[PDB]
């Protein structure tokens, strides 16, 4: 729609804030992988859960490189 | 008997040593007050031997 | 949203390899986000938000520290998510101090 376009407009901001705030934190993510992870805090989630998988899925590929 | 010696003494060393690292957790926790520890152990020997193991989130 | 799926999306971006080959790595997400899916502990992302600004200070890059009071103005501002508390507690967490290298893309 429109108003639905206006919140795709909300959205795309916000994931442009918290780059920023990704890269002066310098973490190994980019704004794809960072655009999961606000649905997901949308719904509720528990990110001293998050936290532990990114630190082993992005540890365990380069056994698959 | 060592069923009246060893054992009974073994038991007892399990409840103790384990209600001795208790009180020693419960000072640890908050936070001289550590001078009780540094006394005890004043060679540091069995200075600390719960590495504290991790739980899950 | 549905978080079984989702989380099936998120191993699809870590990793380049299809998920209907490997799905043992996706057991061990399972595991643990389904364990403890809920925090042990209350929303503040006030005592969050001073030890983001208590990190650039301690390095010395006071200008960078005070463009971050601009960023957090701004999460406040859309309010299209719930829990503000919990993106910068996530942001926190996968943070490394470089002790090297400032640099700027804002605007």
């Amino acid at each position: 729609a429109a108003a639905a376009a206006a919140n795709l407009n909300a959205v795309r901001e916000t994931m442009d804030v918290l780059l920023e705030i990704s890269r002066i934190l310098n973490t190994g993510l980019d704004m794809e992988t960072l655009s999961i992870c606000v649905r997901l805090c949308e719904q509720g989630i528990n990110p001293e859960a998050l936290s532990s998988v990114i630190k082993e899925l992005r540890k365990a590929t380069e056994a698959l490189k | 008997l060592v069923s009246g010696f060893e054992a009974t003494i073994n038991k007892f060393d399990k409840n103790f040593s384990a209600h001795l690292l208790d009180l020693l957790a419960r000072l640890s926790i908050y936070s001289g007050m550590a001078s009780v520890i540094s006394r005890l152990d004043f060679n540091g020997f069995y200075t600390e031997r719960l590495e504290r193991l991790s739980a899950e989130r | 949203k549905s978080p079984n799926v989702l989380l099936q999306n998120l191993c699809c971006r870590i990793l380049g390899r299809s998920e209907a080959d490997v799905a043992q790595q996706f057991q061990y997400a399972v595991r643990v986000i389904g364990s403890n899916f809920a925090p042990t502990v209350e929303r503040d992302e006030f005592l969050v938000a001073e030890k983001i600004k208590k990190e650039l200070i301690r390095q010395r890059r006071e200008a960078d520290a005070a463009l971050f009071s601009e960023l957090h103005r701004k999460l406040h501002s859309q309010g299209v998510l719930k829990n503000k508390w919990s993106i910068l507690y996530l942001l926190l967490s996968l943070s490394e101090d470089p002790r090297r290298q400032p640099s700027k893309v804002s605007s």
